[PDB]
């Protein structure tokens, strides 16, 4: 949308190019400069400065004047601090870098060295897309933070990403953005845009390019809003974020706006919110409201727990008879274990589909019909344990029957030879030949 | 006195004798005259609700005088000139007296302190003892306790204690660490110390005419900071010790307690003044709607003094000056306030700051963060020492190699982790081809080659190091006239760009 | 799990089973991780939760150790005073833990401290096992099979050996071991400060004899070598107790691990899709509550083939 028209006012049609010319390498391009529309003509060329002619439209006279404008070269922008002997070293290093003569340039820079000179070194190395000299220079800054960034960023297949990271380290964001666009990399650029501050632009870039880290961007924007104390914006971007069931209560209790949390939970009308609020009410000794919100959240274990805290077993029994929850029956039987209510405890354990505990308790206490009834509907392991217990008991015929109805039929066959019966033995033989055929019909 | 700017209804308790000592508890009231002690109760424990009149539960008589009386909620401590005793207020049916404290010395307890569950007794010999109420045991004992003890003042829960000693000295004691802390810049005639219920860090000391405020800091880097907060009007010009802030108190008035930055000043005709310390007074005076700039800078200065970093951040965002942003970010970073420092640095306009800040917020380890903050902010040797004190000295070795000092880095690498000797040696090779010492490069590269050829595992890194060291020996032999070996080893090596550079 | 516990404000009077489960989870995580400081964990929530749960459940030694560790740690100022107060309060409590809670190491029959480096005991070098739902120690031991023996016919041979080792009263080793255990019984208990040595060797079986001989060999060598079993012990075994873990669905031939349960009364269920152990009680309750395997994140076996084209 309209990114090519309004920028032509200050842009001219003249571009400056710098070249080093020698017999060995012929002609090589060194740097490019874009001249503004205010620049009228090129005056001359000098090593430290470039001079141009600039129109004076603001003059009220008929004849517009022209002034000289002095500018620094790309490799000399920023260095305002005594430029007497450095120009030779900079020119020599650039000239040797045109032919990539590494050692000659290194030995030319050897004799002086300076941290500002080293950062200009690194900047022009980033400009010329060289990595080894760049990392050597970053070693020569004594800039530990940039080295740590190098170390954490070197684990990347794309070298353009490393170049953009070094550009961030040397403070020019436009070059890093251009490099990221060149490498078709957006996630690192999205992270940089999120960091620098323009959150909405990062959201737009993520949604039109990545759309994967959109939830992360929403969460980060919500966190930023929370830092800015904008509670409404924070909760809003929480519901637009992936998770909002737990972040909103945490921020509300951190701020202490209990009434705002109450309005929010009433508006949402969600079971986890009811559970959280009831838990908090129980924490601050509001038993009745906690019970009401538990009822609104349908957590029967909590009502059984609370009624067991006050030894109000009658209402817990009524609730477990009405709702018939499994875990409520389990915890009620757990309480009855201490309360000396073994029959009802066993019945509730059987109801709650907790087979082995009930069957083992009844085996110790000596109940016969209930355990076999439980094992008939139970898994194979419970069947085996209960019927082995019946082998240990005085009657073994019922153990034979429960093996026959159990998952081990070869055991029933072997018991058939052990007790040397005929009718039940022939029925077991029919069953075992049926199972042999069933196994043989699977795959052969 | 629960509410502010108004006093709730008073409740009357009847008496016939006039006591010279008064003590207040959560539920009871103790009135003590010479060898006579009176106890009063409201309702019967539980929750008060309606309050009844004074009830005479038990009149207590003593052979000696009642020097001091203390009463927290459930037990009571009575002092006599030579002996301390305990009592239970609610029950009188029990016929078993409390276990009498003190030892065969049976000397007068110089300092007594009651907390919610603990009793501290300090004797004239200079020994402090901690006693559990329900267990009746000496959990903590500290006999030496510097030279000699004079006065004691504990926290409301017993976490901290401050001891005033001879020649007007002061010390801080923590039972958990069992180590003393000397104190500095303390008046020699201060009579009492008042803790703050809002924050345990802040407390106040009452001189005969002046009030001083002190704060305990444990989040400070490599230091537990205690210092009198200063007053300053300079525009970040000077950060050096100066006169402490003093609050002017009226003549013949005693502040009862300090809480939430409010002191319960008591003045004649039964008047209670909340007032304020002259450090939070301007904090409460500032409103922040329009105000001015000098006032806003003073508000920022006092917030920085009191470490109220949220107010510091808002004061910063009001004024877009970059130097104030940098100073606030540096201070927040030094006080391990990562979020505030990140926000301030981002408002300043730096990305290299926030990258490392976000990287640091990942790690929750203690010494690692302390060393990382030190090495980002200021000196590097202290960060190396902190990293050595940590459980990851490899980070310290990497940091030392990062500075490329190579005088301490090699020694440290040999000391802790000598299995990384090759790589760092290679770096020295570069340095030894930087200084022009061509001959030393040969032996350094040869030693590195032998060291990496000794270990055959993980052939990828070994091969990369071998190629780089072969390039090094080739170039240094060409530079030294050893043409044959250099050109040969250039022939066997396969990496094309390196061979091209050597040929160049 | 421990974070879902800690972010929820704790109940002053909570269920004992919930507290025990939280303590077990925290202890297991601390033992397994230790010092790797991996991405995601903060090492402070675990210690704080372990300290609180131990204070609510005695555990004086573990409470003291974790409180010292947290003192070496840095925490928000909301918890420092509570931590120091709890430490000074627990200073008066008796030492030597409370027993009946330390895990029991199999093939050692000794009691070990809750926090023992990378989830191994001091007596031998053996990796522990836990039910992921409850984080409770399981009575399981590891054993290997001979390379000559192939697993496919190993199954049928052990099935035949279990089947023959019941009616035929001529000669069988299993009933001989059972009768020897019933006849002779040695049970000795010795008390120490941290450890407890349980001399329980009543069950005289060839497996246990080979196990104790191998344990003495490893003690002599001061190293760990997994036990290798021959055909006789393999024939002496049964079918229900073996809980071999297979990775065949991912790789046709990579490895296979074999485990034996000392206690046959307790039932164990092994999910082969994720290869994880569970107690039948908790696993059945979770399956009834939800038809998805928790760690496996797969469909339940009882349900039908939910994997259709639409889901694909
Ligand atoms: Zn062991
Ligand atoms: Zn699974």
């Amino acid at each position: 949308s309209r990114n090519e028209d309004d920028d032509e006012k200050d842009k001219s049609n003249l571009e400056f190019y710098t070249f080093f010319v020698t017999s060995e390498n012929g002609i090589r391009k060194q740097d490019q400069y874009q001249l503004e529309s205010s620049i009228e003509a090129v005056f001359a060329i000098d090593i430290p400065k470039l001079y141009f002619i600039k129109r004076n439209k603001k003059t009220n006279s008929s004849g517009q004047n022209y002034k000289i404008v002095e500018k620094y070269l790309n490799d000399f922008v920023g260095l305002e601090k005594i430029d007497n002997q450095i120009k030779e070293a900079i020119m020599n290093f650039s000239f040797y870098l045109t032919m990539d003569n590494l050692d000659e340039a290194y030995k030319s820079v050897k004799q002086i060295q300076n941290p500002s000179i080293w950062e200009k070194m690194a900047s022009m190395c980033v400009k010329t897309k060289r990595i080894d000299v760049a990392e050597i220079c970053l070693g020569n800054m004594r800039f530990a933070r940039g080295s740590k960034a190098i170390r954490e960023q070197k684990k990347e297949p794309e070298l353009d990403a490393q170049l953009a990271m070094v550009a961030i380290q040397l403070n020019m964001k436009d070059e890093a953005v251009k490099l990221y666009e060149q490498s078709k990399r957006y996630d690192l650029y999205n992270k940089m845009l999120q960091a620098e501050g323009n959150w909405e632009k990062a959201i737009q870039i993520s949604e039109n390019h990545d759309r994967i880290n959109l939830k992360n961007t929403y969460y980060r924007t919500a966190q930023m809003y929370e830092v800015s104390n904008n509670y409404e914006q924070a909760i809003l971007y929480y519901e637009k974020s992936g998770t909002h069931v737990k972040e909103v209560p945490r921020m509300l209790l951190e701020a202490g706006q209990t009434e705002q949390l109450e309005r929010y939970i009433i508006d949402k009308n969600e079971k986890p919110l009811f559970k959280w609020w009831a838990q908090y009410l129980e924490s601050n000794y509001r038993i009745e409201l906690a019970v009401k919100f538990y009822r609104q959240s349908e957590d029967y274990d909590q009502m059984v727990r609370l009624f067991l805290t006050k030894n109000d077993v009658q209402t817990a029994s009524s609730i477990c008879s009405e709702t018939n929850n499994s875990a409520a029956c389990y915890i009620l039987a757990k309480y009855l274990e201490m309360n000396g209510q073994i029959p009802e405890a066993i019945q509730y354990y059987w109801k709650s589909q907790h087979y082995t505990q009930a069957v083992r308790l009844a085996r110790e206490k000596g109940m016969d019909n209930e355990v076999m009834s439980i094992s008939l509907q139970g898994p194979n392991q419970v069947k085996l344990q209960s019927a082995a217990y019946f082998e240990e008991k005085g009657f073994k015929q019922k153990a034979v029957e429960l093996y026959k109805k159990g998952g081990n039929l070869i055991k029933a066959y072997n018991l058939a030879q052990e007790e040397k019966l005929y009718d039940e033995a022939k029925q077991i033989a029919r069953q075992i030949e049926q199972e042999e055929d069933q196994r043989n019909k699977k795959r052969d | 006195t629960s509410r502010i700017n108004q006093i709730q209804n008073v409740s009357s308790i009847n008496l016939e004798t006039e006591p010279g000592f008064l003590s207040l508890g959560l539920y009871h009231l103790a009135a003590g005259i010479n060898n006579n002690v009176w106890y009063y109760l409201w309702l019967d424990q539980k929750r008060n609700g309606i309050i009844k009149g004074g009830e005479m539960i038990q009149k207590r008589d003593y052979l000696g005088s009642v020097k001091d009386i203390r009463l927290n909620e459930f037990w009571a401590a009575v002092l006599t000139d030579g002996k301390c005793i305990l009592h239970t207020i609610q029950p009188n049916n029990n016929v078993k007296d409390q276990k009498f404290p003190q030892i065969e010395t049976d000397k007068a307890i110089s300092g007594i302190g009651l907390t919610n569950d603990f009793l501290i007794m300090l004797d004239s010999s200079g020994k402090i003892r901690y006693y559990h109420l329900e267990d009746q045991q000496f959990v903590v004992e500290y006999k030496p306790a510097d030279c000699q003890l004079v006065k004691i003042y504990p926290n409301f829960s017993g976490t901290r204690v401050v001891c005033f000693d001879n020649k007007g000295s002061a010390y801080l004691f923590e039972p958990a660490q069992e180590q003393f802390y000397p104190l500095e810049h303390f008046p020699q005639r201060a009579e009492k110390v008042l803790w703050d219920q809002k924050d345990p860090n802040l407390f106040a000391v009452l001189q005969n005419d002046t009030l001083i405020t002190f704060i305990i800091n444990k989040n400070n880097i490599n230091g537990t900071l205690i210092q009198p907060v200063k007053e300053l009007l300079a525009i970040e010009d000077i950060k050096n010790p100066g006169p402490p802030v003093q609050t002017i108190l009226d003549r013949g008035v005693k502040p009862l307690t300090l809480s939430n930055g409010l002191l319960k000043c008591f003045t004649p005709s039964g008047s209670i003044n909340g007032q304020n310390l002259t450090s939070h007074s301007y904090l409460g005076s500032y409103k922040g709607r329009d105000d001015t700039d000098q006032g806003h800078y003073r508000f920022f200065l006092q917030n920085l003094q009191l470490h109220k970093y949220n107010n510091c951040l808002i004061a910063a965002q009001f004024l877009h000056n970059a130097v104030l942003y940098k100073e606030l970010g540096r201070k927040a970073l030094e006080f391990v306030d990562l979020d505030v420092a990140l926000k301030s640095y981002q408002l300043a306009g730096s990305l290299s700051m926030v990258m490392t800040i976000q990287s640091f917020q990942h790690i929750n380890e203690k010494n690692i963060i302390y060393g990382n903050i030190a090495m980002i902010l200021g000196q590097y040797d202290l960060a190396q020492e902190l990293f050595l004190k940590s459980s990851q000295p490899i980070l310290a070795l990497e940091m030392r190699s990062d500075i490329q000092d190579y005088l301490t880095a090699l020694n440290l690498a040999k000391s802790i982790a000598p299995q990384e000797e090759p790589f760092i040696c290679r770096r020295l090779a570069f340095q030894i081809e930087n200084q022009g010492n061509n001959q030393e490069a040969r032996k350094l590269y040869e030693r590195a080659v032998l060291n990496k050829d000794d270990r055959p595992s993980d052939r990828s890194k070994i091969d990369n190091h071998n190629q780089l060291c072969f390039a090094g020996i080739s170039r240094t032999s060409i530079k030294l006239g050893d043409i044959q070996r250099g050109v040969t080893i250039a022939k066997e090596l396969i990496d094309n760009n390196i061979v091209i550079e050597i040929a160049v | 799990k421990v974070q879902s516990f800690v972010d929820e404000p704790f109940l002053p009077l909570s269920g004992h089973a919930y507290m025990l489960n939280i303590f077990n989870a925290a202890r297991f995580a601390i033992n397994k991780l230790g010092n790797r400081q991996l991405y995601g964990v903060q090492h402070s929530y675990l210690y704080y939760s372990l300290g609180k749960v131990s204070k609510q459940l005695e555990g004086y030694k573990t409470a003291r150790i974790c409180y010292e560790k947290l003192a070496s740690y840095k925490i928000p100022t909301e918890w420092s005073e509570e931590i120091e107060l709890s430490t000074l309060l627990i200073r008066s409590k008796p030492y030597s833990d409370q027993e009946s809670l330390l895990p029991i190491c199999n093939r050692c029959y000794n009691q070990n401290p809750a926090l023992t480096e990378g989830n191994r005991c001091s007596s031998c070098m053996h990796q522990f096992q836990n039910c992921f739902i409850s984080f409770e120690n399981l009575p399981l031991v590891e054993f290997k099979l001979d390379p000559k023996i192939t697993h496919k016919r190993f199954i049928e041979l052990i099935n035949s050996d279990k089947s023959k080792t019941q009616p035929n009263k001529k000669k069988k080793k299993a009933n001989d071991g059972w009768q020897e255990s019933h006849q002779g019984d040695q049970q000795v208990l010795t008390f120490n400060n941290s450890p407890q040595k349980g001399g329980n060797d009543n069950e005289s079986s060839p497996f246990l004899d080979k196990l104790n001989e191998v344990f003495e060999i490893q003690q002599t060598t001061q190293e760990y070598i997994p036990v290798t079993l021959d055909e006789n012990i393999v024939s002496s075994l049964s079918i229900d107790e073996v809980y071999w873990v297979d990775y065949t669905k991912y790789c046709y031939t990579a490895e296979i691990k074999y485990y034996k349960s000392m206690l046959t009364d307790i039932p164990l269920k092994n999910c082969q899709e994720c290869g994880t152990f569970y107690i039948l009680d908790e696993y059945e309750f979770e399956i009834s509550k939800t038809q998805k395997c928790p760690f496996c994140r797969s469909v339940d076996e009882r349900a039908g083939p939910q994997k259709d084209v639409f889901d694909f």
